[PDB]
C-alpha cells in the first residue's frame, strides 16, 4: 500500500 | 557514476528434458546503469517473443532482471543468452549447459 | 517468521529519446504482488500475484493514482538532483528509492526503512531509529534541511509504523496459502569427472521458496568455504528459487564430502552424502 506521497528531494 | 558489469546465468525453470516443454532462462544481475540488451538465442537467432522480469535491485543498489522464454529442448538445438551493455566492450554470449 | 514489505522505484532521465522511465515494484517477502512501468499502455499499478487481485476498484485507483503522485515527483528530483549537483542538463541519470517495514512472528512492527540513491550511490537513507537521516554528500544535506524543517520523518515514520505494517498483515492473511508457505528444496548432487586425478561434485537446490537458504560443503564433517563455489540464488520464474554449490575433489575421496542445506522449510537440516 504505497504513500499517500513523497516529497520532492 | 559507479558503473557494474552484469553477472550472467543461463539456466531453464524445470530440470531438461528433450522434447519436454520448458522455460529458458537469463538471469542478469549486479548491473548498472539499469540500460542493458538482453537476447535470448536459438542456434544463434534471437527469439522473438522473448519476456522479462520488472526492474529491481539489491541492498548495493544495483540492477536485476530475468528474461524468460517458453521452449522445447532438443538434443540438436543450441542456446545461448546474448547481453550487452555498456560496461562490456562487445556483447557478452553465455551458452545455455543444461546437465551440470 | 518475521515478514516484510518493500516497494523498489527506478526512474531513469533519457534525454532526447522522451521522458523518465518509471518502474515500481512490490513485495511481500520474495513474491513480488504489483507493478508499474511508465512504458507499459495499461498507466496501472497491476496485479502480479493471485492474491492481490481480491483487491477492490477503491484499492486500485488508489494504488494507481499515488504510483503516479511518486512517478511525478520523481520526474521533479531529477531536475532538482542535477541543479544540486551543477550536471551538464544533457545526459541519463538514474535515481533509486525502496521503502517499506518488516514485522516479527508477533506480525507486529519490527524494523522500518526509506533509502534514496542517485546515480548508484547512496544519497539519503532514513536511520534506523525513523528520526533523523543519513545523509552521503553536500547535496543529500540540502535535502535533509529540508526535509528537517518540514518534519517529513515524522510523516514517514508514522506510515511505516501504521499504514504499513497494517497492509502488510493484511495481505499476509489474504495470500495464507503461498505468503505464508514454505517450499522445502528439492535436492540431488551431480558428479563430475574433470582429470585422470579431480572431479567436480555440485549440489542442486530447486523449487525452494523463500529464497534464503544455506548450501555449504564439509570434507570428513569440517567446512570448506575456502574451496568451494555457491552460485547467485536465481528465479526459476515460477515464484520459487534455485542455487547451487560446487566442489572439486581428488579422484576416489568422494565419500568424505558432503553437502549441507539449511532451509526454513525443512525441519531439520539436510545432509546429502555420496553413498555408493
Ligand atoms: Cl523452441
Ligand atoms: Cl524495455
Amino acid at each position: 500500500y504505497l504513500l499517500m506521497w513523497i516529497t520532492q528531494v | 557514476m559507479i558503473q557494474r558489469t552484469p553477472k550472467i546465468q543461463v539456466y531453464s525453470r524445470h530440470p531438461a528434458e528433450n522434447g519436454k516443454s520448458n522455460f529458458l532462462n537469463c538471469y542478469v544481475s549486479g548491473f548498472h546503469p539499469s540500460d542493458i540488451e538482453v537476447d535470448l538465442l536459438k542456434n544463434g537467432e534471437r527469439i522473438e517473443k522473448v519476456e522479462h522480469s520488472d526492474l529491481s535491485f539489491s541492498k548495493d543498489w544495483s540492477f536485476y532482471l530475468l528474461y524468460y522464454t517458453e521452449f522445447t529442448p532438443t538434443e540438436k538445438d543450441e542456446y545461448a543468452c546474448r547481453v550487452n551493455h555498456v560496461t562490456l566492450s562487445q556483447p557478452k554470449i553465455v551458452k545455455w549447459d543444461r546437465d551440470m | 517468521g518475521s515478514h516484510s514489505m518493500r516497494y523498489f522505484f527506478t526512474s531513469v532521465s533519457r534525454p532526447g529519446r522522451g521522458e523518465p522511465r518509471f518502474i515500481a515494484v512490490g513485495y511481500v517477502d520474495d513474491t513480488q504482488f504489483v507493478r508499474f512501468d511508465s512504458d507499459a499502455a495499461s498507466q496501472r499499478m497491476e496485479p502480479r500475484a493471485p492474491w492481490i487481485e481480491q483487491e477492490g476498484p477503491e484499492y486500485w485507483d488508489g494504488e494507481t493514482r499515488k504510483v503516479k503522485a511518486h512517478s511525478q515527483t520523481h520526474r521533479v528530483d531529477l531536475g532538482t538532483l542535477r541543479g544540486y549537483y551543477n550536471q551538464s542538463e544533457a545526459g541519463s541519470h538514474t535515481v533509486q528509492r525502496m521503502y517499506g517495514c518488516d514485522v516479527g512472528s508477533d506480525w507486529r512492527f519490527l524494523r522500518g526503512y526509506h533509502q534514496y540513491a542517485y546515480d548508484g550511490k547512496d544519497y539519503i537513507a532514513l536511520k534506523e531509529d525513523l528520526r533523523s537521516w543519513t545523509a552521503a554528500d553536500m547535496a543529500a544535506q540540502t535535502t535533509k534541511h529540508k526535509w528537517e524543517a518540514a518534519h517529513v520523518a515524522e510523516q514517514l515514520r508514522a506510515y511505516l509504523e501504521g499504514t504499513c505494517v497494517e497492509w502488510l498483515r493484511r495481505y499476509l492473511e489474504n495470500g495464507k496459502e503461498t505468503l505464508q508457505r514454505t517450499d522445502a528444496p528439492k535436492t540431488h548432487m551431480t558428479h563430475h569427472a574433470v582429470s585422470d586425478h579431480e572431479a567436480t561434485l555440485r549440489c542442486w537446490a530447486l523449487s525452494f521458496y523463500p529464497a534464503e537458504i544455506t548450501l555449504t560443503w564439509q570434507r570428513d564433517g569440517e567446512d570448506q568455504t575456502q574451496d568451494t563455489e555457491l552460485v547467485e540464488t536465481r528465479p526459476a520464474g515460477d515464484g520459487t528459487f534455485q542455487k547451487w554449490a560446487a566442489v572439486v575433489v581428488p579422484s576416489g575421496q568422494e565419500q568424505r564430502y558432503t553437502c549441507h542445506v539449511q532451509h526454513e522449510g525443512l525441519p531439520k537440516p539436510l545432509t546429502l552424502r555420496w553413498e555408493p
